[PDB]
RNA sequence: GACCAGGCG
């Protein structure tokens, strides 16, 4: 649905740095350099951002009251 | 984790891994009978026949419908309905309310009121239940390897690689040679390489990236081409004698949960014809 | 004797070398840091009206995952029975937009979210979300939401490379590129394993006989990082104090047996 | 932490340790193994689910000293080097 | 017994009694489907 | 000398007898289920029942 | 004629095999820490199935203790 | 093995006898330890499986050796009643005593057992012939001579 | 209660 707050394996907080990564990778930058700049060294954390889908935005159209 | 059993980390579960929710819908109708006889939505009086305990009619509004977002246990009543009296009992309405299944639990999610195609009223109620992984739940990859959770381990007891990685899952090496699923190892290497490189890996059948290219890329990135690493024992605190294969593998959670299979009977209803116990978990 | 030296002290991570202790002590310290150090975290949420696209439990879990600051002086963070002081957090949002973690008002100024940029939920037009949250002290061994950070270690080894290998310069250049310290002597090149160093494929033939690893006894390279809840040195000191308190209580209980 | 004695005879002592896990037990037994008057010592967890917090200990000594004083001496040693490590860390961190 | 209800597709409040009402329809929309709104009570949920 | 079928039948008969009022021929620790008492009686060799064999 | 023949007839359907009362069913998981002649039982099932017992002079105390716990505490 | 079960989604049923006669019959006639031998071919049916063989090979192979803490921990974990470690077999550097895998495994066998045969790992049959000859000539060979001519 | 369809070992 929405970006997880913490990496599952090691608990590092990565929930606040998804939008910056998406924007800088849509701006034509090298994804590896962007991930290195953001400070994610262990690949257990890179796996979280590299493979996420924002499915929240296309389910708010249906309201249940 | 012997005989196709798997071991899962606890802290990973506590952080939202493989969490899911279960839904179920109940239906009630205010039917019309031959003549002036009809059903009614109403909180039953203590006088009527078959009147359950007053504890069950706990969170029913005076119109006969349950308030949304209220906790419900087994045998709790969702919609209160009183049928016309059954001819032999005169002047005694029959209680035929709709109740939650005797072995379920959840929270009411939504209530809908509408009218059927011939004028009768109709209500539909849904129940939401949260389910966390436990013992007996079935996990399975896409290469044909299936199993159930055998044990849940605290984080500090799991081994860790010398580069700072803690496994999220443990699989027995005895299950690999007999099934001959080399694609799982290929996928593990490719997934680790893809996660390191920041770009997804193509594996489309006969056109995907060859194995040797992935191994060479993994060697370039700093790790070992065999895919092995050095780990330290989580209890004793010293490294094991052998390098351990480790990677990233896609996994799926099937819908054969243990919470829908447990069943036990001591005494209950019996068949009318043969006076033997009934058939089915549902009854 | 026992001594400690520092190798890197960046903002929220410290790497140091621990020398002169047995493996059991290091593993005990790691486990104590991972499990016993207390921290504030959300434990119960009361909802008044929630019209978002997410159920109550998902929002409660997301709130529980947010790190919180923890004062050091006020409470006893090394006692074996923790206090039950409760801090209440409140929120009220409406209309379109993202409800960031920086919109939480706290009764006690010492307990606030560390990072005010974590999204919580996305709201559409006409929706509302009002609730109250309660936070309390806890331990890592009970739930993963109370963990202060992440700790691991490794042995301290020196890799010897004989100069009889015709292309040792490539290995030396690779070691320099990785960043490991390198000392060169006659007919031998010494590499210090501050970070893991895996031999490439081409040189695997010589490994074992001409490339061998030497392990320095009783030396480990620790690594501690935090999410901002507590400073790292405070974490280490609290863990050591907890170990001492456990030892003292065991001594007393054993003494009263006889 | 409660101590529950199971069997006490001659130089052998065997007891539970309620409210504890691998963290303290492994350190205690490793500290004990350094004593030259301890002939056999070990610990185990009987079941990871039902008894995850009740390690079982066995201490057998030569007979020069009783098991209880050996346990006390071993427990006193941890309190010393832990304090030394704390002092060194607090000196080095600044 | 008067209760509040909300239209399925318009969202605007409809006020009627189910006991004697012979047809269910929003006075604003042709729809015959209605919701039952949530009560105003401080529900308490654990954070585990 | 007993065949295992005879042993099982004898133990079952004695266990049924004890649970109806028959006194126990040996001392037993408290809380013991009647079947265990019958088993203890059998292994102590004091069972009075005998089997007739054609 | 049809009630007496086939795999659902009165002979092979009810007389030879029939549904029983005290039984339970669930999934299995490995456990190597118990001896080979033991089995693990969930506390939910153990509180449903019951074993009748006759009170005697050597088990009156335990039975009286069990009755006091009622049907909702485990030993009861 | 006797159940032919595998932990991948299998289910099993459980029945509880109610009368004392039924309980006695189940206790005396239907015990698990009474069915180790299979009636079809007169051989063991309940035994080791999967890791129970690989671990045994790792323990009893040639060159396996263990330190004091590992030996004490494994013996305590297994449940063996021991209060004194046997004599060490060889000394590592810095004089650390070491015990072999065979010495550890011998602590489980009964005291008066004696048997010999050939297992699946036989590659060169010209080396087992010498051991068979030595056993045949003298019915109780000197343990040093056997240990000098050991073979997997 | 009987039928039909689909799954699990
Ligand atoms: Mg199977
Ligand atoms: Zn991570
Ligand atoms: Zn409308």
């Amino acid at each position: 649905m929405i970006v997880p707050v913490r990496c599952f394996t090691c608990g590092k907080v990565i929930g606040d740095k998804y939008y910056e990564f998406k924007r800088r990778v849509e701006a034509g930058e090298d994804p590896e350099k962007v991930l290195d700049d953001l400070g994610l060294e262990r690949y257990c954390c890179r796996r979280m951002l590299l493979s996420h889908v924002e499915l929240i935005d296309d389910i708010m159209h249906y309201r249940v009251y | 984790n012997m005989e196709d059993a798997i071991i899962i980390n606890k802290a990973s579960i506590e952080r939202g891994l493989a969490r899911s929710t279960f839904f179920r819908t109940y239906e009630a109708e205010e039917k019309k009978y031959l003549g002036g006889q009809t059903d009614k939505f109403e909180i039953p009086d203590p006088t009527v026949r078959g009147y359950r305990g007053e504890k069950y009619y706990r969170n029913l509004d005076e119109d006969g419908l349950i308030f949304p977002e209220s906790k419900v246990e087994g045998k709790d009543v969702l919609v209160g309905r009183t049928s016309p009296p059954r001819f032999l009992s005169l002047q005694e309405r029959r209680e035929t309310s709709v109740a939650v299944r005797p072995s379920e639990k959840g929270v009411v999610d939504k209530v809908i009121i509408t009218e059927t195609g011939d004028g009768t009223k109709l209500v539909k109620v849904t129940v939401r239940d949260l389910r966390i992984p436990e013992l007996g739940d079935k996990f399975a990859s896409r290469h044909g390897q299936k199993g159930v959770i055998g044990l849940i381990v605290p984080q500090e007891d799991m081994p860790w690689t010398e580069s700072g990685i803690v496994p999220d899952l443990i699989v027995n090496p005895h299950g690999i040679p007999s099934r001959m699923t080399v694609g799982q190892l290929i996928e593990a290497i490719g997934g680790k390489v893809a996660s390191l490189k920041g770009r997804r890996v193509d594996g489309t059948a006969f056109i995907g990236e060859p194995e040797e290219k992935l191994r060479k890329e993994l060697e370039e990135l700093g790790f070992k081409h065999t895919g092995r690493e050095i780990m330290y024992d989580g209890i004793t605190g010293k490294r094991l004698e052998a390098d351990i294969f480790i990677g990233v593998i896609y996994y799926q959670r099937l819908h054969h949960m243990v919470a829908d299979k447990i069943h036990a009977r001591s005494r209950g209803p019996v068949q009318v014809l043969t006076k033997q116990p009934t058939e089915g978990r549902a009854r | 004797g026992i001594e400690v030296q520092i190798l890197e002290k960046k903002e929220d991570s410290i790497k140091f070398v621990l020398k002169g202790v047995h493996v059991s002590f290091a593993n005990a310290l790691r486990r104590t840091i991972l499990g016993e150090v207390p921290t504030f975290a959300v434990d119960e949420v009361e909802f008044y009206e929630n019209d978002s696209a997410l159920f109550d439990e998902i929002i409660a879990h997301r709130l529980a995952m947010i790190p919180l600051t923890t004062p050091v002086d006020r409470f006893e963070l090394d006692a074996l029975e923790l206090d039950d002081y409760t801090v209440t957090l409140s929120l009220e949002a409406e209309g379109p937009g993202i409800v960031y973690s920086g919109d939480l008002k706290s009764d006690d100024p010492d307990v606030k979210p560390v990072n005010p940029n974590i999204p919580i939920v996305k709201l559409a037009e006409g929706q509302r979300l009002v609730f109250n949250a309660y936070a309390k002290l806890g331990r890592g061994k009970d739930h993963a939401k109370w963990q202060p950070g992440f700790v691991y270690y490794k042995y301290y080894t020196i890799v010897h490379i004989s100069k009889s290998i015709p292309e040792w310069k490539e290995l030396k250049k690779l070691a320099k590129k990785r960043g490991l310290p390198v000392e060169e002597t006659e007919e031998e090149v010494l590499v210090t394993t501050i970070k893991p160093f895996y031999i490439p494929k081409d040189f695997e033939e010589y490994e074992g006989k001409e490339i061998w690893e030497e392990i320095v006894p009783n030396t480990y390279i620790f690594t501690v990082e935090t999410n901002g809840e507590l400073p790292v040195e405070e974490i280490v000191s609290i863990a050591l104090k907890i170990l001492m308190r456990k030892a003292d209580r065991f001594i007393s209980e054993l003494q009263k047996l006889t | 932490m409660k101590i529950e004695v199971i069997k006490k005879e001659e130089n052998l002592l065997e007891f539970y340790l309620e409210g504890e896990d691998h963290t303290f037990a492994n350190l205690l037994v490793e500290t004990l193994r350094e004593n030259p008057h301890v002939k056999f010592t070990a610990y185990t967890i009987e079941h990871p689910i039902t008894m995850a917090r009740k390690p079982r200990f066995r201490v057998v000594t030569d007979g020069e000293i009783t098991p209880e004083e050996a346990l006390e001496e071993a427990a006193k040693k941890i309190f010393e080097r832990a304090k030394e490590v704390l002092e060194a860390w607090e000196k080095a961190v600044k | 017994v008067e209760a509040v209800y909300r239209c399925f597709k318009c969202g605007r409040e409809v006020k009627l009694d189910l006991s004697i009402t012979r047809d269910l329809r929003c006075p604003y929309c042709g729809s015959k489907i209605l919701y039952k709104p949530r009560p105003k009570v401080p529900r308490r949920v654990k954070a585990i | 000398k007993y065949t295992r079928f005879e042993k099982a039948r004898i133990i079952g008969a004695r266990a049924l007898q004890i649970s109806m009022g028959a006194p126990v021929l040996i001392d037993v620790p408290p809380g013991i289920t009647p079947l265990e008492a019958a088993i203890l009686e059998f292994e102590k060799g004091v069972i009075p029942i005998t089997v007739i064999r054609p | 004629a049809q009630r007496l023949k086939g795999k659902e007839g009165r002979f092979r359907g009810n007389l030879s095999g029939k549904r029983v009362n005290f039984s339970a069913r669930t999934v299995i998981s490995p456990d190597p820490m118990i001896s080979i002649n033991e089995v693990g039982v969930p506390v939910e099932v153990a509180m449903e199935l019951t074993v009748p017992e006759k009170v005697t002079e050597f088990n009156i105390e335990r039975l009286r203790k069990m009755v006091l716990n009622g049907p909702d505490k485990y030993p009861g | 093995p006797p159940y032919n079960a595998d932990f991948d989604g299998d289910e099993m049923n459980l029945h509880v006898p109610q009368t004392e006669e039924a309980q006695a019959e189940a206790r005396i006639l239907m015990e698990v330890q009474n069915h180790i031998i299979s009636p079809r071919y007169g051989g063991p049916i309940i035994g080791g499986i999967q890791d129970h063989i690989s671990g045994g090979y790792l323990l009893t192979r040639e060159g396996a050796y263990f330190t004091r803490d590992e030996v004490e921990q494994m013996l305590m974990f297994a449940g063996v009643d021991i209060t004194e470690l046997p004599e060490p077999d060889k000394y590592d550097e810095n004089g650390n005593p070491l015990w072999s895998g065979k010495t550890i495994f011998s602590l489980l066998l009964p005291e008066d057992l004696t048997v010999w045969y050939r297992n699946k790992l036989c590659d060169e049959p010209e080396r087992c012939e010498a051991l068979e000859k030595l056993i045949e000539e003298k019915l109780m060979p000197d343990p040093e001579e056997v240990r000098k001519l050991a073979y997997d």
